[PDB]
């Protein structure tokens, strides 16, 4: 209902979600997606189109 | 026209609500300009926490 | 400069535009 | 003289609906019984041929079309004559006493000024500009430098003549360099792109306009909102992805200026759609863009097909730099494409060594070409490397 919690909704929601890219990333890349779905816990739609926009 | 022309402590109450007219319209600059007056010449006057608060 | 004023015909936006509408009616 | 440009220039091609020419239609007769409207649907009819050059009653004898409805009646007939004597014998005579009595000086050069602002609805050019030039040995300061130079913009823009306004937009500016304020200074510049719209420079004219019409409007022509739809559409298209969200998706007048209208769709529809990687719900808002913006407008519809050929292979190749090879089950079976009508849209560009990418015809997995490394080191280095002994041996061998 807020919009400055909105706001910061996305904000927090990409912050959670490149943190858990540091820790995929850090290693050597080349891994499976459908694996690296099952470390994030959103759908390999969701995960992909996210990965990409950063 | 209510520039010291009626009073001059209403402005405090008419910049800071200028400043929410622009913030659903996402704009930064008449919203920054607004408040920075409001903030700047509530100096001189104090509202019984009504105001400040905001 | 006068290589891009010939070679665009009347394709595209009146055509393709067009398209796009039964497109997604298909789908 | 915006309301009869604007409304009027669906005159050239309107292919949406057929009331779009007939609402405008009403403006341009009820703008034309105050002042003369005359000369500008005299040069409608002279422009564009076999389509609405028949609906003019007499320039040669004609009917075709939809449109009876433009057209000059007995009435306006009969005030052709009304309007000439107000505008000229009327004035004429007005300001040449004052050369008699000699009453002051610039007021001498402002009726030269505004007497000048009515050969532009007279229709006779030759006395526009000399009626200018008579107020421009009496012009001392630049307060009446102003309209001098609004009335000859409106030259190229009453009469759509891009040739021999440009002349005399650049022969102020050269002859007498100051500019003033920085308001002027980006008004000689503004004039500038025009006149490079018309030839399609691209990017180097409009990228002024984004710029201008972000910050100051006329506004004694039109509005601030009517024209600012030629910047929307041209400001995803000059500048580039990467510093659109920076410039474009956030803005002090951009972010307030989709609130006055929903006639836009491009600053707010288009841009958080391309910001978002998202073109399943990005290609559906291009299909009321063209209608609705592109063609009304008038130079937004000097380009019109020019838009896309642009614009297509861009919003591709963004995609194709978020991942090493991609799948045709998402370009053909879901976004803005079928699997054989793919062929039209990529199969064009490639060869004009606009993108590279590569589509495969069995399993469905496109691939994308990274030049890695060698980028403009390498590859490019050789393209414009050879120019370096053509341009020198061009005209270098011939001595002189």
């Amino acid at each position: 209902g807020d919009e400055l919690t909105r706001s910061h909704f996305n904000a927090l929601y990409d912050t959670l979600l490149e943190s858990n890219l540091c820790k995929i990333i850090e290693p050597f890349e080349c891994v499976e997606i459908s694996h690296i779905s099952k470390i994030i816990g959103l759908d390999t739609q969701q995960v992909e189109g996210k990965l990409s926009q950063m | 026209e209510f520039k010291k022309l009626d009073d001059k402590p209403s402005l405090v109450d008419v910049h800071l609500l200028e400043s929410k007219v622009y913030h659903k319209l996402r704009n930064l600059a008449k919203s920054k300009a607004s408040l920075t007056a409001a903030r700047t010449a509530a100096n001189s006057i104090y509202c019984p926490t009504q105001t400040v608060a905001e | 400069e006068n290589w891009d004023d010939v070679e665009v015909d009347d394709d595209f936006t009146n055509e393709l535009k067009a398209e796009l509408d039964r497109y997604k009616r298909e789908n | 003289n915006y309301e009869v440009s604007e409304k009027a220039f669906l005159l050239t091609q309107s292919k949406v609906s057929i009331e779009q020419r007939k609402e405008a239609a009403e403006f341009v007769l009820a703008k034309i019984k105050e002042e003369e409207m005359a000369p500008y649907y005299k040069y409608l009819c002279e422009e564009y041929l076999v389509n609405n050059g028949q609906s003019d009653l007499e320039h040669d004898e004609k009917s075709d079309s939809l449109n009876e409805w433009i057209k000059f009646d007995q009435e306006l007939y009969n005030e052709l004559c009304k309007k000439n004597e107000s505008k000229i014998k009327e004035l004429n005579e007005k300001i040449q006493k004052l050369e008699e009595d000699d009453e002051g000086e610039l007021e001498q050069a402002q009726a030269w000024i505004n007497l000048g602002e009515y050969y532009a609805q007279i229709g006779d050019k030759d006395n526009a500009e000399k009626t200018l030039g008579k107020s421009l040995s009496k012009a001392i300061s630049t307060g009446a430098k102003i309209d001098v130079m609004l009335t000859i913009a409106r030259l190229g823009f009453f009469y759509n003549d891009q040739l021999y306004v440009k002349e005399k937009l650049e022969a102020v500016n050269s002859m007498i360099e100051k500019g003033g304020d920085w308001e002027r200074r980006n008004r000689y510049k503004t004039y500038y792109g025009i006149h490079c719209l018309a030839v399609r420079n691209f990017k180097e004219a409009a990228k002024l306009l984004v710029d201008s019409l972000a910050t100051f409007t006329s506004i004694e022509l039109t509005s601030y909102e009517s024209i600012a739809t030629y910047a929307s559409v041209t400001g995803l298209f000059t500048l580039e992805r990467t510093d659109l969200k920076s410039k474009v998706i956030d803005s002090p007048e951009l972010l307030s200026l989709i609130s006055t209208t929903a006639a836009l769709q491009s600053i707010s529809s288009l841009t958080i759609s391309l910001y978002a990687s998202d073109y399943a719900s990005y290609f559906p808002y291009l299909l009321e863009t063209y209608a609705n913006v592109l063609i009304p407008c008038k130079y937004l519809n000097r380009h019109a097909d020019f838009f896309v050929r642009e614009m297509r292979r861009k919003v591709y190749a963004q995609l194709l730099e978020s991942y090493k090879t991609l799948s045709l089950k998402s370009m053909a079976s879901a976004f803005g494409v079928s699997v054989a009508f793919l062929d039209n849209d990529l199969g064009k560009f490639i060869p004009n060594k606009q993108l590279n990418c590569v589509i495969d015809r069995v399993n469905g997995i496109v691939e994308t070409n990274r030049p890695d490394n060698k980028n403009a080191q390498y590859h490019l280095l050789v393209k414009q490397g050879d120019g370096l002994l053509t341009k020198l041996q061009k005209y270098g061998a011939a001595v002189r």
